[PDB]
């Protein structure tokens, strides 16, 4: 019931079923008629900025907010970057220090299993902004 | 909970230790009034719970195993939590002699602490959502169910 | 069935077992020749 | 004097009944031999003696 596999199942339940192509199937028919294009004011280049639907923004934003981004690189973990909380999950992490190797081995597994580190006494209140600094 | 007051053993309570279903109430009062409405198999003004050891906790009920079949639930108060009602499942019946019976229980963490919990922002797999806008137009729900 | 719901005047322990029985699948016979699948087994 | 003598479960002997210890969540203590280090521990479970 570790926080890590909890997140993994969450990744699985909202798993990307398909990418959005954004190639109009009517591209083929667009040119050919110059009188049609210039008549209706089609001319030069157009810059069309597209962004995902609001429904999925809420979804993904909420997810990212609680459990951060996927990282997949080896470094020392961000433990105190945000104002409120930092989620941290590692794999085969290395933690040293003057502690009996039994306890030290347990701490390693704690971060290997994933953990949220709070910096404000209002623990569990995920409604905050949790910005940097 | 060591001791008990105003104890009632309850029948006709549908939900079980599966915690797949339970009855949800609006107020501490509404909770009690619902539970109050059952056909009372047994009552006691004070009870010393004595199961306390290995873990099976229990009560000593002074009626034979017969007539005690209907037993489903227990609600009781405690001196230390005032007039807070404690709600518990009837897990097991065990042989005492043939005239008074042992009624063992399991505190319902849902029913008991129901109004004492605060739910915070959590990932939710499924829930019942608002279906229709005011206009009669359908609310937008496009999450891929993955169903044929 | 899957996560079936069966109610009735039965202790919730037994009732919970019956639910699992149908959740696990079962063949219900209506003739005393049990296991004889060679019949037509039509309606009615 | 802590007496969770068995390797895998340690405890303390608290001279107040079990009903009053439900709220118990955590334990903090120092040791004479490790100076002023504070030790922090979860209250895993309550067990009835008398």
């Amino acid at each position: 019931s570790t926080a890590g596999n909890a997140v993994l199942q969450m990744q699985a339940m909202q798993a990307k079923q398909a990418d959005i192509a954004n190639i109009p199937p009517q591209l083929t028919k667009m040119g050919g008629n110059t009188a049609f294009d210039y008549g209706n004011g089609y001319r030069g280049v157009y810059v069309i900025k597209k962004q995902l639907k609001a429904e999925y923004r809420r979804s993904l934003s909420s997810f990212f907010h609680k459990y951060g981004y996927k990282i997949n690189r080896v470094k020392k973990p961000n433990l105190r970057t945000r104002k409120a909380f930092n989620y941290v999950q590692t794999k085969d992490c290395f933690i040293s220090g003057d502690i009996n190797n039994n306890d030290l081995q347990e701490i390693r597994t704690i971060f290997d299993n994933g953990i949220t580190l709070w910096h404000t006494d209002n623990i569990g209140n995920y409604s905050v902004e949790n910005e940097l600094r | 909970p060591l001791s008990g007051t105003n104890v009632r053993i309850l029948a006709d309570v549908p939900f079980s230790n599966d915690y797949k279903n339970t009855r949800w109430f609006t107020s501490s009062s509404n909770q009690y009034n619902w539970f109050n409405s059952k056909s009372r198999v047994y009552e006691m003004s004070k009870v010393t719970f004595m199961g306390f050891r290995e873990n099976k906790p229990y009560v000593s009920v002074s009626l034979p195993i017969d007539k005690l079949y209907s037993a489903s639930y227990i609600m009781f108060q405690n001196a230390d939590y005032g007039n807070k009602w404690f709600y518990a499942f009837v897990t097991e019946l065990e042989f005492k002699n043939s005239a008074v019976t042992y009624v063992h229980f399991e505190i319902d963490v849902l029913q008991t602490w129901m109004f004492d919990i605060k739910f915070q922002e959590s990932f939710i797999v499924r829930e019942h959502v608002k279906l229709w806008n005011d206009d009669g137009t359908p609310t937008i729900n496009t999450i891929d169910e993955g169903l044929s």
